[PDB]
């Protein structure tokens, strides 16, 4: 059991059950004996893994379209660094079959019926195999640990097919994994406010010159 | 349901709710009657 | 119990068992918690059932059929201002009259079931139904189409619920509409056909 | 340690008590035995104390409550802003400010009462505002209806959010004691994240926002045309146009060469002639300098980690010889008490608001309010209330933790003791600086008025005959006004205007400020403050030490805080109970306050403001009358009351009229509390019973009995209507007045 900066109050807890742990907790949040709302152990873990995925298919995204404008076949118009995909229209846009706001309120409708039933299986478990769904009400039960629900349409194949260990090994892969991706996108982003050539370029900025160490530089343009 | 009927009952609730209907009314007769010094009917 | 929820995986509220046609435990401030509320509500929820029925048949269709070249009727927004056979005010003192007479018995019936269906003229010209808010009889129900095996009225009332809660989010629909756009609601239906992404609430 | 252990659903939200009226209180919720009744329901409304014994609940309930009032000033904070964008003349303002009133509120022309619509100019019309917001979104740089708009539903939002907060933190999760208690890391985060990084982050908006768009406006640009304030924020050029400092970036700041900034972070001092405000420059500088402060002041108390101080350890070492155990046991007192609490924070906030407004009319922060006389004058009139009121809360609250709180076998501290021992020195000594003032500062009013009646003008005190110089305030007018040259280089000029040198600063022919002379006619009246302030200080004084026992009354903390008397014996003991001193100290309260008010309005229109010549000479409102008529009482009343209130008397059938009405609408109602504060209680309820007979004789005797008012709310109504009936008054002549002459 591997520590980092550890703390008294997190060895108290973090007894290294949770997968991901590597006891390292000093601001008080974890700790079980301060339980309101959102100060859930559970829930914390809960928080941390779904954010880590959202990462882990965001960070992908973040990096995917402009390099694979580098070589790849997709036609240059929809080849852009991320922040320029018309998330943020000061930083410029792109005309999809939509015009915006029509996307964001179909998307939020589409992730409405995912996400509330995705919160209500945290509240009462095997609840959303109950009532009538077209079907599908026999997968959506869950497992019983929301975080891992399980079910031929979540883990389609099987994998943790027979082994704690090997899950217990799987799923310190996938929060390590998903610390590396918060990290990961929390640097896409200070390197576009200070750098502002967007994510890949920066790399090679510091590929082609690695005497350029744009820390000491510290100019900021958009 | 019952409880908030009640309360609604209560003395300062109706007093505010009756006396605006009342300046509501005398409002809108001296909007439409202006000046209004005589009763010159009859 | 088992029933179908507004919101599934919820605990619907004691006072709404699945009894009446319609009720999905569907009451968040809980309007309906005492029992005689909810028996005046009950009607509210179903007057308010029909007559937006006949307002959507009554924007809808005319301006359907108005948008393709079969006849003339105008906007309904500005159906109000025009000029009929005779001033408006007295049409709707007639309407005044005519509707308080039913709304009149009507009322009587809520207040007190079963003691208004006998036709006051020629008393053989009873009404036959028993649940309030369901005259029955040969002026309602010409043919009957009322008088049943329940769990067939319950599936027959709530389709007709299920249809007038349809058409009062409808005619809201095409309320608003005709204010911030400034066309009829066919027009709002088409512009938003021809570029969907594009031609919304966000112009 | 500290941590955030709190509750879940301690209260569930229902209906029920809200039609079970009196629930909080045993006595209050068996029902309305009289009329009594439905006095004692509001009068222990909030009195968390007397509802329940511990102190978890008491504290929930605080902790929530405040969210309600938190929420009731951002809703009043959102009307500001919106009425501001709906319904004024703001845009029109913007362009001319120097003569255009500002007006944003609008009446609706029903009864005739169209006419309170003034012409304030600006092709508008409606009530001229005073509360001066205009030069606070213009020294913000708004500069559009539309920015005015959105933050109105900014700040409505946050009032949804606040309430809302509130309802969760009582009915869904409430804190714990454990949490209220720490209040350590209470005082870190404050000093921290409040105070410090507030300031930053207003720097912040000064630096970007309101300094490079006002110095458009101030270089004279129509308001249309300024780029939109992200303009700025997006391209950096811009800022490099007026700020060549924002080539660099920042890092100048992280290379110490912080003598690069020097462009928009300044030290200049003085006023800023185009405008006749402070230097939006120094202001920039100065919220970042306090920022650095308080947010180092932040890191000083321990709360989890190994650094920080004890606050129990740092009052425990404070003790000395003359006071014995010092300052121990004063953590506790301040800890399990919230009525500590609530006097302790009264008295410096109190204070406070009075230092606020001595300053903001001598150091004009915002663009063209020096200019404003309507603005100067309520500002230092209103804040002068405030301050006035909040500290004479501190003494009832002081005097309430003496009577349920305080107990010497557990809470038990030494200071406290001592000072309670030798309570008769205290207020002896201070009874005999009040006469002592008393008789030197008015009795010189006295003595000038009777020489000058017998034809003896030679004998007044004044300057032009026996003379009372002061000279300490002389002096230290002196040294703030060469200050510049030695003893602060780096200041190009003085702090302020009035330090007794310099030169006046001219706005649009009207004068911002020049020195002010202090000569005998100010020595006496700033020796009747130290009068009334001692005197106020002597009523609320003797209220707190004597809570508990006097020599009189051996048990008068068996009998509560708010007692009416213990009857007529031992001579007569009428108003012997704490809450009836603090009950006295409101009108001197309003006696001190009203003077200070009185010597403001006088001094500043006849020695400061004024109109300009071109030429130059100055000739001031009232002519510089000051010096010589207000030694004499009678001149307070001639060239003061009666010669200033011309404005307020005939001010029928202008817009100013509103004025002339409140101005005898609230003299009627002064007029009336003397009915209850003269008279007494026995009186009126025999008189009550005589008219409830006739009400049995046609049956229409009510089941409520009707009763008088209770002994210490025939006073508590005496006092009320008498401050809003002196406080309205001076009012309504105020501000007719002023906006009339300026
Ligand atoms: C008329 C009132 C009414 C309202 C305001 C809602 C709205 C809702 N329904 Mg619901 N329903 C309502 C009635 C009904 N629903 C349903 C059948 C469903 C299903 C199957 C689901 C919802 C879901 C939802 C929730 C998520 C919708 C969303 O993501 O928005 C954007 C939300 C509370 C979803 C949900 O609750 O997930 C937890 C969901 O899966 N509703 C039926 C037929 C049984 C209803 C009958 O009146
Ligand atoms: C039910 C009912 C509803 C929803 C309406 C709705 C309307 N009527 Mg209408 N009416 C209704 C019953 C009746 N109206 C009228 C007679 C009129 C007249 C004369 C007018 C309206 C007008 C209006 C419009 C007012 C615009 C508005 O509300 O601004 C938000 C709106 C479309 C006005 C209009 O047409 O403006 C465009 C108008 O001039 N109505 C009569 C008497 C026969 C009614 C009897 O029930
Ligand atoms: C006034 C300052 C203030 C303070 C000191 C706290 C303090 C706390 N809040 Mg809190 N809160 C506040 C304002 C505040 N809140 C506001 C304005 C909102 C509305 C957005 C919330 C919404 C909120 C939620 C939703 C939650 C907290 C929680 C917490 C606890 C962690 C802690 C006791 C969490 C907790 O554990 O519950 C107590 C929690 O779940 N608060
Ligand atoms: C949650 C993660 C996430 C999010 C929010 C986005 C968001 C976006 N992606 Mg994207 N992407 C992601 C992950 C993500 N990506 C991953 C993991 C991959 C690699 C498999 C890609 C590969 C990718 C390509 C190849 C393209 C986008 C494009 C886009 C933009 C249009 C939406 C789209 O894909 O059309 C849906 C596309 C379909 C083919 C259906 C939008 C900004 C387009 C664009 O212009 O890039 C900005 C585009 O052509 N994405
Ligand atoms: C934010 C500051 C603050 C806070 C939180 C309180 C809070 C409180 N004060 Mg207090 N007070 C304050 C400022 C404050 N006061 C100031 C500035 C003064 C000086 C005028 C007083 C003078 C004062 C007295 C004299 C008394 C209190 C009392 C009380 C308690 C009951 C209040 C009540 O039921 O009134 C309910 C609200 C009303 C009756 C509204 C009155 C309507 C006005 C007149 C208009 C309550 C704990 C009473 C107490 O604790 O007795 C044990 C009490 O006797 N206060
Ligand atoms: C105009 C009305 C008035 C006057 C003159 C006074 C005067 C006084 N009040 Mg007072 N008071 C008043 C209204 C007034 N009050 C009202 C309305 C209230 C209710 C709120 C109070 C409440 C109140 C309290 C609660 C207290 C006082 C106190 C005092 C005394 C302190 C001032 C002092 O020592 O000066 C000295 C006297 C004067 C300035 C009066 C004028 C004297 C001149 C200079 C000369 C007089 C003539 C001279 C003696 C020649 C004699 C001639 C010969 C023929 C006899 C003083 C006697 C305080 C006190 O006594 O303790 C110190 C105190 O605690 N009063
Ligand atoms: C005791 C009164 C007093 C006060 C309030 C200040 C106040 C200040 N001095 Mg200061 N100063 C004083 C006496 C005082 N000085 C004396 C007697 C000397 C000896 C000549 C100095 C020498 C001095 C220097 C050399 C400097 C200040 C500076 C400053 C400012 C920081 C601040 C305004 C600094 C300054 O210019 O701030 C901008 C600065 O550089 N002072
Ligand atoms: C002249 C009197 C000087 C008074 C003086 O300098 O006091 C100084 C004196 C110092 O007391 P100690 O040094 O013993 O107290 C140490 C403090 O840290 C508290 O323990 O304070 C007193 O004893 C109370 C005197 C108040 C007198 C108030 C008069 C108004
Ligand atoms: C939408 C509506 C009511 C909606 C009520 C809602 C959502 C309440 C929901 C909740 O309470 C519940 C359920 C449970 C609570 O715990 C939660 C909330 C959420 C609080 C009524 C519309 C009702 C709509 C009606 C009645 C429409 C009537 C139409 C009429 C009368 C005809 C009009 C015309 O004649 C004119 C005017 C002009 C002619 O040219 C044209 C025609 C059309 C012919
Ligand atoms: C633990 C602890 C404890 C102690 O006691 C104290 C402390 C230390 C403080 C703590 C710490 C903490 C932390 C650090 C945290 C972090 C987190 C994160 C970062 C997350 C992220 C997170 C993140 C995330 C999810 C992200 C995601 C993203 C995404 C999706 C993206 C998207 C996109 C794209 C693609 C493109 C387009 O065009 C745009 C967009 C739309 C934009
Ligand atoms: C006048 C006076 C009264 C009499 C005042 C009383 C009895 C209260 C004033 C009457 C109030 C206004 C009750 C009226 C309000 C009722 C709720 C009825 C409301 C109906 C209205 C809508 C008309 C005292 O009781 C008293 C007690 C102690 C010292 C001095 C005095 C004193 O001076
Ligand atoms: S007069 Fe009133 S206050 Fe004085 S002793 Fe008598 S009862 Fe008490």
């Amino acid at each position: 059991r591997q520590l980092w900066f550890a703390s008294k109050q997190s060895l108290t807890y973090l007894d290294g059950t949770l997968p991901g742990d590597f006891g390292f907790d000093p601001l008080g949040l974890s700790d079980p004996e301060g339980t309101g709302g959102f100060i859930e152990p559970r829930w914390l873990a809960y928080g941390e893994i779904f954010n880590g995925r959202t990462a882990m298919m965001g960070v992908v995204g973040m990096i995917a379209p402009e390099a694979l404008g580098k070589v790849g076949l997709v036609p240059p118009e929809t080849a852009i660094p991320w922040f320029q995909a018309g998330a943020i229209p000061p930083a410029g846009t792109y005309q999809y079959w939509a015009d915006p706001y029509t996307l964001f309120v179909f998307e939020m409708a589409l992730i409405g019926f995912a996400e509330h039933r995705r919160l209500q299986d945290w509240y009462n478990p095997g609840s959303m195999g109950k009532q009538y769904f077209l079907g599908l009400e026999k997968y959506l039960g869950g497992s019983g640990d929301p975080a891992y629900p399980g079910g031929p349409i979540f883990n389609p194949l099987g994998f943790g097919t027979k082994s704690e260990k090997e899950m217990k090994e799987l799923k310190l892969k996938e929060i390590k994994n998903g610390r590396l991706a918060m990290l990961a996108f929390l640097g896409m982003s200070l390197q576009a406010i200070f750098t502002g050539v967007g994510p890949f370029q920066n790399l090679l900025d510091h590929l082609s010159d690695p005497v350029n160490n744009n820390i000491l530089t510290s100019l900021k343009f958009h | 349901m019952r409880d908030i009927k009640t309360y609604l009952s209560v003395a300062p609730v109706l007093s505010t709710l009756w006396f605006g209907a009342l300046a509501g009314l005398l409002i809108e007769i001296n909007r439409l009657f202006p000046d209004a010094l005589s009763f010159p009917f009859f | 119990p088992e029933r179908p929820i507004w919101f599934p995986g919820s605990t619907p509220p004691p006072w709404l068992d699945g009894s009446l046609p319609g009720d999905f435990g569907f009451d968040p401030w809980g309007l309906g918690s005492d029992p005689e509320s909810l028996r005046w509500n009950v009607q509210a929820e179903l007057v308010h059932c029909r007559w937006a029925m006949l307002g959507a048949a009554g924007i809808f269709i005319p301006e359907l059929l108005t948008k393709i070249g079969i006849l003339n009727t105008p906007s309904w927004y500005t159906a109000g201002e025009q000029e009929y056979f005779t001033d408006t005010t007295t049409l709707f003192i007639v309407e005044l009259i005519l509707i308080g007479w039913a709304e009149g018995r009507r009322w009587a019936d809520i207040i007190k079931p079963g003691c208004v269906n006998t036709d006051p003229i020629f008393p053989n010209n009873k009404l036959t139904g028993t649940d309030v808010g369901y005259p029955g009889g040969l002026w309602f129900d010409p043919l009957g189409y009322g008088t049943g095996s329940p769990e067939k009225l319950k599936e027959l009332r709530t389709k007709e619920i299920k249809n007038g809660r349809l058409a009062m989010l409808a005619v809201m629909g095409a309320w608003f509409q005709a204010e911030y756009t400034g066309t009829g609601p066919i027009d709002n239906l088409f512009a938003h056909l021809a570029d969907p992404g594009h031609a919304t609430i966000f112009r | 340690e500290v941590k955030i252990v709190v509750d879940r659903d301690p209260v569930k939200t229902s209906f029920e008590e809200w039609a079970r009226p009196g629930h909080f209180s045993r006595t209050l919720a068996k029902g309305p035995d009289t009329t009594t009744w439905i006095w004692n329901l509001h009068a222990d409304a909030h009195d968390f104390d007397s509802h329940t014994g511990d102190l978890e609940e008491i504290s929930r309930k605080v902790f929530s409550a405040h969210f309600g009032q938190l929420s009731i000033i951002f809703l009043w904070l959102s009307g500001m802003y919106f009425h501001g964008a709906r319904f004024s003349n703001y845009e029109a303002w913007l362009s001319d400010p120097t003569h255009i009133g500002p007006s944003a509120q609008v009446v609706w022309p029903i009864v005739g009462q169209e006419i309170l619509n003034g012409d304030v100019g600006g092709g508008f019309r409606g009530i001229q505002i005073t509360s001066g917001f205009f030069q606070l979104w213009r020294a913000s740089g708004i500069t559009s209806e539309l920015q005015l708009y959105c933050t109105a539903i900014g700040a409505l939002v946050f009032a949804a959010l606040m309430l809302f907060a509130g309802w969760f933190h009582y009915h869904k999760a409430a804190p714990k004691l454990a949490w209220f208690q720490d209040v350590e890391s209470m005082l870190n985060h404050h000093l921290a994240g409040l105070l410090g990084l507030g300031s930053l982050s207003w720097a912040g908006h000064q630096i970007h926002v309101s300094l490079p768009i006002n110095q458009f406006l101030d270089a004279g640009v129509d308001p249309k045309e300024i780029p939109l304030p992200h303009e700025f924020i997006l391209n950096r050029d811009l800022l490099a146009q007026l700020y060549p400092s924002f080539a660099e970036g920042a890092t100048p700041f992280f290379t110490l060469n912080w003598s690069k900034y020097a462009e928009f972070l300044t030290f200049r001092g003085g006023l800023d002639p185009v405008t006749g405000g402070l230097w939006l420059t120094d202001i920039a500088h100065h919220h970042l300098a306090i920022a650095i402060l308080f947010l180092i002041a932040g890191h000083m108390y321990r709360t989890n980690w190994g650094i920080g101080h004890g606050l129990k350890d740092i009052l425990e070492a404070h003790k000395g010889p003359f006071t014995g155990q010092g300052h121990k046991g004063l953590y506790e007192i301040l800890t399990t008490s919230w009525h500590a609490q609530l006097s302790l924070n009264l008295a410096m906030l109190g204070s406070t608001t009075i230092v606020v407004a001595h300053h903001m009319y001598s150091m004009p922060p915002y663009p063209y309010l020096a200019t404003d006389y309507g603005t100067q004058l309520s500002l230092f009139t209103h804040h002068m209330w405030i301050g006035g009121f909040l500290i004479v809360g501190a003494a009832a609250h002081a005097a309430i933790f003496m009577v349920r709180d305080y107990d010497p076998t557990t809470r038990y501290n030494d200071l406290l003791d001592r000072v309670l021992r030798h309570r008769d020195a205290i207020i002896s000594h201070l009874n005999w600086v009040c006469i002592f003032l008393g008789f030197h500062s008015f009795g010189l009013y006295i003595h000038n008025d009777t020489m000058s009646a017998l034809g003896r003008p030679q004998d007044m005190f004044s300057d032009t005959a026996i003379q009372l110089q002061p000279i300490f305030a002389q002096w230290v007018q002196n040294i703030h006004a060469t200050a510049p040259g030695v003893t602060a280089p780096g200041a190009t000029t003085s702090t302020s205007l009035t330090w007794g040198g310099g030169e006046l600063v001219a706005v649009g022919g009207k004068v911002a400020l020049l020195p002010i002379p202090l000569g005998t006619a100010d020595f006496l009246v700033h020796h009747i403050h130290a009068f009334t302030i001692h005197v106020t200080v002597l009523i609320l004084l003797k209220g707190v030490l004597f809570a508990r026992s006097s020599r009189l009354i051996p048990d008068k903390a068996n009998l509560g805080f708010r007692f009416p008397c213990d009857g007529p014996g031992r001579g007569g003991t009428c108003q012997v109970s704490a809450w009836d001193h603090v009950f006295l100290g409101l009108f001197w309260m309003y006696n001190a306050i009203s003077v200070v008010i009185f010597h403001f309005s006088w001094k500043m229109q006849s020695d400061v403001w004024g109109t300009i010549s071109d030429q130059g000479v100055v000739t001031h409102i009232t002519g510089g009358n000051f010096a010589q008529s207000s030694i004499t009482i009678n001149g307070w009343l001639r060239d003061f009351l009666w010669a200033q209130a011309s404005q307020v008397i005939q001010s029928y059938g202008s817009s100013l009229s509103a004025y002339g009405l409140f101005f005898l609408g609230a003299h009627f109602v002064w007029a009336f509390s003397l009915m209850f504060l003269f008279s007494g209680r026995g009186y009126w309820q025999e008189l009550i019973e005589s008219i409830v007979w006739a009400h049995n004789k046609l049956k229409v005797a009510p089941a409520t009995q009707p009763r008088a008012l209770s002994i210490i709310q025939g006073r508590a109504v005496g006092v009320t209507h008498y401050l809003l009936g002196g406080i309205a008054t001076t009012w309504a002549f105020f501000l007719a007045r002023i906006i009339a002459v300026g």
